[PDB]
RNA sequence: CAUCUAUAAUUUUGAAUAAAAAUUGUGCCGUUGCUAUGGC
């Protein structure tokens, strides 16, 4: 009857995309990896758009975070797991939170925006 | 930890003037283009003839150095 | 300091393509990317090794 | 006393020994056997087992190591040279006896015997690296310490016998000697990046291939101890090798997915995508289930000299040939989609359908990895193995346009890091042996979510006819 | 100093706990357990 | 790597303690027995 408390989640296409953006902002340090460094981030105001497992045990710890993205009109995905999410985000564990922050110099701007246009057409 | 290395490319037989005639990259890392002599040297020893009938000319070092 | 691939490229205004864009990185010659320091950091290390010597 | 009689006397050896086991296969030949044991060197497959295995009663063994997370392993097995009739290995109390080299997080580099094929393997000699060398100079130009001090990540044992090379996350190339295990020469890769993560000797030379994390692939040659070429074209880290006779080495490099064939004389690189749509193979079976798009790349492995199978994470097993840019065959999910997570896990919450309706169902499986990825030489059949328990064998149809599945093997448990093949006995009835060494996590990181039931092992399998 | 330590250890874990105790509909003991488990196993290895 | 010394099995006195000639599965814990293994 209700939906998932995970949803909105993300095809396979639109995984491979947020993935290949993932690696290549934390290539450039410009990726919050982590519940704590995601919520500082949205905090603070220099975040452009969350990444969220949607398989973690439990769901509620990262939960969290969609109150935030809401209030704060952040855009947010959620990927389906969180060892594929650290695998390109570039750890050696699983991550099951990301931020990508903002920056205007950066090499990676237009396949931000793009990614972010189809989240955002997600929502 | 420094090796020379030849790579002969588009051999071209030639049995009229009895011989063969071919292009040579020179791969040379950490080394300042190495002699004509030393070169005649390694191709004799490669295809198993003789210095004094091996012949190279013509070289030219790519920018930044190293083949 | 800089390569394109493998060519040391030491043009400012080289207009970079995509596959350029990804494989731009030090050169392996540098003392920032690859072999022995310069000539300033090893002459400071010959004089501190001198100034220990004596 | 004269070479020309030397070799005339052994190869009419050789003859005879050929004529006598004509006689005990009669109870043509020759020149058909003496035409494959040339024919080895060019060109496309010529071994056809296929259809000889018995993979039933293929007889199955482990063994547990006392160190943790098992990384890589590489097996030596003399051949007998065909041109100068000597031996591939380099003593003579060496007589033909099979060595395994397994390399460990643990920072342990093990050399078992393994030339009986009843018994187990027997450890015959082990070295470990602490932080007892660890490099003073934070230079990088000397990174030269005689010792690992960082996350041994892959070995490499040289065929002529004489060397064996441990890469790891410490990006340098410790060359041990391989009867003492002492560590004969060290070569740093020069790079605050250039982490070594796949090694491979040319097949029966003694070039060497490192591939290596700063998106290149170093070339180096082991007899004279020195680097020869850096090869670049990367965009992400190439992440693993496969290499043969010829000096054609094929890497595949990760999140680019992006399998690049390298023909190092003529200096130039072919490139090859996948690039499957799920749009249209959803249609194409609507045209009458679960489809994963293309996650990674990771294993690679060259089959002959124009074909090589590649394994990515999402569970496809690509079969490629030289001529067409397309894989010429795909093998879906073949290792089994992964388990669901348990309800009470996902939820931490009562009501139980409200922790199945976030289970979710369907939208959140994901597929079996491929961790390894191996094939015979000049074969058609080739071992595919992850954490999912069991080894899958597979072989090529004889057209290499496809190929098929030819059984299973069970007696895996956890992560199956590396995938090996020594055969031995005549010609005729070959009896293989397959060695795996399998882990509790992966090669490079841990990512993996606690797989029950898994030891650090190495797994034996011998298969006959 | 490993008092400190273990102090921000246990700020981790009941910050998750109230996590999943706030957005759960009806929480859960078993998790609640689980996480207090875990920072005895921890203490127990220090 | 070859050679040699000793350990491991044989030639001979020999019941042999004994004196003599030469050669070529685990880091810790737990289960199962006429080797298989569960947890960290």
């Amino acid at each position: 009857a209700p939906n998932p408390k995970a949803f909105p989640l993300a095809d396979a296409a639109l995984t491979q995309q947020i993935l290949d953006v993932v690696q290549q902002a934390a290539n450039l340090r410009q990726l919050k990896k982590g519940a704590n460094e995601a919520t500082k981030t949205l905090n603070r105001g220099i975040s452009e758009f969350i990444i969220m497992a949607a398989d973690c045990e439990p769901i509620e710890i990262l939960l969290h975070l969609p109150l935030l993205c809401e209030d704060k009109n952040v855009p947010y995905v959620f990927v389906p797991s969180r060892v594929a999410l650290g695998r390109a985000c570039g750890v050696s564990r699983p991550v099951i939170a990301a931020s990508i922050t903002t920056n205007d110099a950066s090499a990676i701007k237009t396949q931000i925006y793009a990614v972010k246009d189809k989240i955002e057409t997600l929502l | 930890s420094d090796a020379v290395t030849i790579r002969t490319r588009k051999v071209i037989s030639n049995p009229l003037l009895a011989r063969k005639q071919f292009v040579v990259d020179v791969l040379h890392p950490n080394r300042a283009n190495v002699s004509k002599d030393e070169l005649r040297e390694k191709l004799a020893e490669v295809y198993k003839a003789e210095k004094d009938a091996v012949s190279v000319f013509g070289f030219r070092t790519q920018f930044g150095g190293g083949k | 300091h800089i390569a394109v691939g493998k060519q040391i490229v030491n043009i400012p205004s080289f207009m970079v393509r995509l596959d350029s864009e990804k494989h731009i990185d030090f050169a392996p010659t540098s003392p920032f990317g690859g072999a022995r320091p310069g000539r300033v950091a090893r002459r400071n290390a010959a004089r501190k090794a001198e100034a220990s010597g004596e | 006393e004269n070479p020309a009689d030397k070799r005339r006397r052994l190869a009419k050896q050789y003859l005879e020994n050929l004529k006598s086991e004509a006689n005990d296969i009669l109870t043509d030949i020759i020149a058909s056997r003496l035409k494959e044991d040339v024919a080895e060197q060019q060109g496309r497959v010529f071994r056809y087992f296929g259809d000889k295995l018995l993979i039933s009663e293929a007889k199955q063994s482990f063994t547990r190591v006392g160190e943790n997370n098992l990384t890589c392993i590489s097996c030596f097995q003399p051949v007998l040279n065909k041109y100068t009739f000597e031996e591939s290995s380099n003593g003579d109390k060496n007589k033909g006896r099979l060595f395994a080299y397994t390399v460990s997080k643990d920072l342990q580099l093990t050399k078992y015997d393994i030339t009986d094929f009843s018994k187990r393997p027997k450890k015959l000699k082990y070295a470990k690296g602490g932080a007892k060398y660890i490099p003073t100079s934070k230079h990088e130009y000397e990174n030269t310490t005689e010792g690992h001090y960082d996350e041994i990540l892959t070995v490499a044992a040289s065929p002529d016998g004489k060397y064996v090379v441990t890469g790891g996350r410490d990006r340098k190339l410790i060359v041990w000697s391989t009867e003492s295990l002492s560590p004969v020469k060290v070569i740093p890769t020069k790079d605050r990046r250039g982490e070594v993560l796949s090694l491979a000797f040319r097949k029966n030379s003694d070039q060497l291939y490192a591939s290596c994390a700063d998106f290149k692939i170093r070339t180096y040659s082991i007899n004279q101890f020195s680097q020869l070429e850096i090869l670049y074209g990367h965009h992400d880290i190439v992440e693993d090798i496969s290499a043969l006779a010829m000096e054609r080495c094929v890497t595949v490099g990760a999140r680019d997915r992006t399998a690049m064939l390298w023909k190092i004389p003529d200096e130039t690189r072919l490139t090859f995508r996948g690039g499957d749509e799920p749009q249209k193979l959803l249609r194409r079976w609507m045209k009458e289930p679960l489809f994963f798009c293309e996650g990674s790349i990771d294993v690679v492995s060259m089959v002959d000299d124009f074909h090589f199978i590649t394994g990515s994470d999402n569970g496809n097993i690509c079969l490629w040939s030289l001529a067409k840019k397309k894989p010429i065959f795909t093998e879906r999910i073949a290792h089994g989609i992964l388990p669901e997570p348990s309800f009470n896990d996902i939820s931490g919450e009562t009501d139980e359908e409200l922790r199945k309706r976030q289970l979710q169902g369907k939208k959140l499986l994901q597929p079996f990895w491929i961790t390894s990825l191996y094939a015979i030489p000049y074969s058609n059949v080739f071992i595919s193995g992850s954490w999912s328990g069991s080894l899958k064998v597979w072989k090529i149809s004889d057209n290499l346009r496809s190929f098929e599945l030819l059984g299973e093997l069970s007696g895996a448990k956890g992560v199956v890091t590396k995938i090996q093949v020594v055969e031995s006995g005549k010609h005729g009835k070959e009896k293989f042996r397959i060695l795996a060494s399998i882990a509790k996590e992966h090669r490079l990181g841990r990512w993996i979510a606690n797989v029950s039931g898994a030891r650090n092992g190495i797994y034996s399998a011998v298969i006959d006819q | 100093k490993n008092k400190g330590r273990i102090s921000r250890y246990l700020a981790n874990k009941c910050s998750m706990a109230s996590r999943i105790d706030n957005y759960s509909e009806e929480p859960s003991n078993v998790f609640g357990s689980v996480l207090k488990k875990q920072v005895e196993q921890r203490l127990e290895f220090y």
